DNA sequence: ATCGGATGTATATATCTGACACGTGCCTGGAGACTAGGGAGTAATCCCCTTGGCGGTTAAAACGCGGGGGACAGCGCGTACGTGCGTTTAAGCGGTGCTAGAGCTGTCTACGACCAATTGAGCGGCCTCGGCACCGGGATTCTCGAT
DNA sequence: ATCGAGAATCCCGGTGCCGAGGCCGCTCAATTGGTCGTAGACAGCTCTAGCACCGCTTAAACGCACGTACGCGCTGTCCCCCGCGTTTTAACCGCCAAGGGGATTACTCCCTAGTCTCCAGGCACGTGTCAGATATATACATCCGAT
């Protein structure tokens, strides 16, 4: 009885509005917390500067969107609409990322 | 030219001729420079800026707003044809992405 | 040439409709030279001056400046000592629509009001912007005593 | 005080008031550009060096900055900045 | 053979002479119809100055031909 | 509606106008008075005085320069200017 | 000690990043590799910038190393200086 | 009565015996006619070194086995055998040949 | 001295010969057109690169050299034929 | 060192010293060239040369010859996992590929 | 007349310091110039650019350190860094 | 699950040829000794900024459930492509001739590096007001269950 | 084909604040002048090989015929993400506080460019000879129709 959008259909809403906007997808401490786990795996005891995280956080994120992009891509080549491992494999097999 | 002005402008430029002419001289690139090589590297810097910054300040008047923000300058670069081919490889800081939904996935 | 009958055209209207304070033309056969004569403004310390100048035109034209000197000498910020004269009509937005009659307006509307932004002659100019009067009556002298 | 830093700032201002004359520039838009102005130069530059090294010679002539606008730069841009670059050089010899 | 001459005050006098005229003669014309003294007259023909010793044919002037008179005033 | 002759001339070269180009500002000028004003000049219109260097770069790609419309008028209605040149 | 902080990267913030690349229908083993793939990328990059900062006799890696590295990479980053 | 094999396994056998040798895989004359074609288009009167020529062979011949391969692999993603334009086209697009 | 239409001379063969090289079972019957498009394609991005480095020199022979700088430019590097 | 020998021969190596240093001070990559940097970069042109070497001389006494040729510096440089990595880009004149065919492909048992 | 310069006879050299018994073709002795002439050229580069980072004018041995600790790979990276310290620390003394 | 053809591929042996490994003349770059000064190492100091902690509040994350759309396996069709054979075409190899242009050498002149005095262009710091962020109310427009 | 209720999105008006644009003081790098060693522009010469042509094989390309297996559409099943509501958690913001190391300056010293002289290591050229490519004749692995 109470009101229920086909399934489908809000995704696409949250595809137009993600694709307007510019600010950050991933919360900040988690990404700061990881960086610094992997610094202190290469050298132990080291401080990071915020501009370092800041622009760690925005070379991953789009990064992160190609990838996601191009996986799409090789979804909708493969006769689909959803996206699995395959995929990315395939993608970052055809990029030379990995070979 | 006449002379008794800036090297800057007697060819018309508004970028800093003397100071390209220093950074190609102490920046390891050749033994000597020529006098002609700052004069011709300033006007295509100035040039290429230019372009640039008349598709940001369109796509900014096109937004409604009179302030150029980085999200202008991705959508300016992003939609020119030849722009994008220069910057293949260059990830604007803050600058979104274009808006595009694949064909298919559109409702029928 | 193609510049041959804009410089008609130029010649021509420069006759039916001559300026005032300014009077333009060929001091010899050869019609790429050309020569100039303005009066100084009536709201302006340059009463009873006339100043002369000469111009060669390129032979590629209209859409290059010609070269603008004067002859005379004059106490003015922008105004060299040999007759170089700095402004952006002549060199820096030198663009084919304009005409000789417009950039001799606009050296008159310069007569009319000294350009403190990059003058030519910087000395005289904090000497202008130090007291009017100074100015004032150094630039009578001058020109009651050559350009007179 | 701090050491004094060099950028591209002034000049990219009076450019966007050339073109447009009354649009304003946050300041992470003149990081952007001063960061592309200096990649550009830097492309252009670095391909002179190598151009003027591998016919043996020792100067970097404005023929050598001519040839690596026309390798570096699309089609069309790269026939604008050579126009450009001609037309700045031929004003300012003479 | 009427020209016409502008001064200084924007107004536009009236001259019949002919081209066979001395300068020295127009001044003298113009200092007659005008009381303004001779010595306090420049002549300009597109930017051309006049000379006294001169004449009129040697500029090679036509029919209502436009001239520019100049005041010298002794003193500023 | 047809233009005369009058204002069919060119407006720099105060001669007939062959082969028009529409710029952005809707200003027309023969080709010979771009190209040279492009390659020689402050790279503008003329009459306006702003830049239109991404709409000369765009149209000169694929060849979208010339208004047909006012080109055909002018050589269907005054065809003896062409002749002449 | 920092341990078991990959699981920060959330569902909903891959999926968010999935919606913004153009991505309409998500399966369910996505998240797994986004992650161990995203891992890569930071070790890759951290190792150079660590090593830049190495050289210079530093210790604090500031935001110089990180867009330098990023150069390096072919990855070429804006509007942090360079 | 004449005997032929079934359809696919030669083709293996040429497989297995062109990843064997290493000679060059295209004709030399039209090559060279083709490459002088396209340089007096670009600007005219030119001569060519003859190592010039096989460099510019080389080259190309590599480029092409290698978009060949990931062509292979992106339509093996798709559950067939075949190669087809599609194929070509989406393994060019992901590598930013020409997006 | 003009030349007609020499992309013909990239056989059809050749085409499959180079496919099997890469490995490659079934081929349909339009790769050959894509394949002659792509490969007009890239001599003429190597061929212009190429151009430009003879005539910079004030030569009118282009060289293996020519080549091999234009190649590792562009982004693929060659060995074999000096530099 | 015994400071009497050639250089290269002081440090222990088999690459020029001397011509590496010509090539790093006249190559305008920096003002000053240190005095020990060519020897840690010739040091390193060695090695890798001698891996390279090595892999590809296994290689061809695997094939039963006497000589290396392209192919089998090309098999060489693929077959090893660090060296593909840091030639990934490179073309090597008369290299062929490794043999290889997707399992899809293979006829059913 | 001119001659040429290579790293021919080195690699040779090397080569029999390895492989006693084998020998090399001429094409795969082009390929192996190249190729160290491209490994040089990216090493001194990096170094060079590094050096200019720090606001230097001289490349000294570290410098190299980390370009070579920069470009190649982990395992050949330790392999080379070891050994140039190595023929350092024997040509120091 | 073989079994026999039949095919292609692998393997052993003679041979001969041109490219590789080495020997030699020599000359041009590399090595050795000495000098000057500036670039870099080192010690000391300052203060910016990075790390660390506490409390609130709340938007974002985690969990559960109903279900509808999409992934995936199976069947049938026919059409496009593999495979083999005969025929036509131009690639490949040898041999010769010619010269345009690559490459090397000698002159010398004009373009660019070096150094000193100087001054105005460009940068650091302050301040202010307007453009943009934010909030509340309303008008507009896709969306889906129901016809 | 449609009508309508509920929900998300766009416009408009008012309020506020902080950062971008302009102004001032200042110090240091660009400017101008003059001098001087040399890089390359030009003319001249030599001689390499790139182009053009001709003739003879024969290997590769082409066109055609036939068959089959693979792409594609269609159907059915089932199961797993999606959308929504509710509850828990920790991110974010503002606040304070401490000291670590980045950034700067002054000093000194020793490492390297620059010059001159001298000489031997590598390069060009020439020559001998055997590793490998080729042809020929057997041996064996593998495939396909048929039991
Ligand atoms: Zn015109
Ligand atoms: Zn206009």
């Amino acid at each position: 009885k109470p009101h229920r959008y086909r399934p489908g259909t809000v995704a696409l809403r949250e595809i137009r509005r993600y694709q307007k906007s510019t600010e950050l997808l991933i919360r900040k401490l988690p990404f700061q917390r990881l960086v610094r786990e992997i610094a202190q795996d290469f050298k132990t005891d080291l401080r990071f500067q915020s501009s370092a995280v800041m622009a760690l956080q925005e070379a991953c994120e789009a990064y992160l969107v190609g990838l996601f992009e191009d996986t799409n891509l090789c979804a909708i080549h493969a006769k689909r609409v959803t996206i699995m491992p395959k995929d990315i494999q395939l993608a970052r097999r055809i990029r030379g990322e990995r070979a | 030219s006449a002379k008794a002005c800036t090297r800057s402008s007697r060819a018309g430029l508004q970028f800093p001729v003397g100071r390209v002419h220093r950074l190609l001289r102490k920046g390891n690139y050749s033994e000597r420079v020529g006098a002609g090589a700052p004069v011709y590297l300033a006007a295509v810097l100035e040039y290429l800026t230019a372009e640039i910054l008349e598709l940001a300040g369109n796509a900014a008047r096109d937004n409604k707003k009179t302030r150029i923000i980085p999200r202008h300058l991705q959508l300016a670069i992003r939609n020119d044809e030849e722009l994008n081919k220069l910057l293949g490889r260059v990830t604007i800081a803050q600058g979104g992405v274009l808006p595009n939904i694949q064909a298919v996935l559109l409702p029928k | 040439h193609m510049a041959l009958k804009r410089i008609n055209k130029e010649l021509s209207d420069l006759a039916r409709d001559p300026p005032a304070q300014i009077s333009a033309g060929p001091v010899g056969d050869d019609m790429f030279h050309w020569q100039a004569t303005i009066m100084g403004p009536n709201d302006s310390p340059y009463q009873g001056g006339v100043f002369f100048l000469t111009i060669h035109f390129p032979t590629d034209y209209p859409f290059k400046p010609p070269k603008v000197a004067f002859t005379t000498r004059i106490y003015h910020p922008n105004i060299n000592s040999n007759g170089s004269i700095c402004l952006d009509i002549l060199r820096s937005q030198w663009s084919p629509a304009l005409t000789i009659s417009k950039v001799l307006l606009s050296i008159a509307s310069l007569l009319d009001d000294p350009n403190p932004d990059d003058p030519k002659v910087p000395e005289i100019a904090r000497i202008y912007k130090t007291d009017r009067d100074k100015y004032n009556r150094i630039s009578r002298e001058w020109t009651q005593k050559y350009a007179m | 005080k701090r050491s004094r830093k060099e950028s591209y700032s002034i000049y990219v201002y009076k450019v966007l008031k050339q073109v447009h004359p009354d649009t304003g520039i946050s300041s992470k838009a003149m990081g952007i550009m001063n960061s592309f102005v200096n990649d550009i130069f830097e492309r252009i530059a670095g391909e002179a060096s190598r151009l003027a090294h591998y016919n043996k010679r020792s100067t970097i002539t404005s023929r050598e900055i001519q040839t690596a606008v026309r390798l570096l730069l699309p089609g069309e841009l790269a026939k604008h900045a050579v126009s450009e670059g001609t037309k700045a050089v031929t004003k300012y010899t003479s | 053979m009427q020209i016409f001459v502008k001064t200084l005050t924007g107004k536009t006098i009236t001259l019949e002479v002919e081209p066979s005229d001395t300068i020295e003669n127009v001044k003298a014309k113009i200092q007659d119809k005008e009381g303004i003294p001779p010595d306090q007259q420049r002549l300009i023909f597109a930017g051309k100055q006049l000379e006294d010793g001169r004449t009129l044919s040697d500029y090679n002037i036509q029919k209502e031909s436009t001239l520019h008179l100049v005041l010298r005033l002794r003193g500023g | 509606a047809i233009p005369s002759l009058s204002e069919c001339q060119c407006g720099i070269c105060m001669e007939i106008l062959v082969e028009p180009v529409t710029l952005p500002c809707n200003h027309t000028l023969c080709k010979p008075c771009f190209q040279s004003t492009v390659e020689k000049a402050s790279l503008c219109c003329p009459f306006c005085r702003r830049r239109v260097s991404s709409w000369t770069r765009y149209h000169t790609r694929r060849n979208s320069l010339v208004n047909v419309e006012l080109w055909t008028i002018i050589q269907k209605h005054y065809p003896r200017e062409c002749k002449l040149r | 000690v920092l341990r078991d902080n990959i699981q920060g990267i959330t569902k909903p913030a891959i999926r968010r990043l999935a919606r913004r690349g153009g991505v309409k229908r998500i399966s369910g083993l996505i998240y797994e590799e986004t992650r161990g793939v995203l891992k890569v990328f930071l070790e890759n990059v951290i190792r150079d910038a660590v090593t830049y900062t190495e050289h210079a006799k530093r210790k604090t890696v500031t935001a110089m190393d990180v867009v330098y590295a990023l150069k390096r990479q072919g990855r070429t980053l804006y509007g942090f200086g360079g």
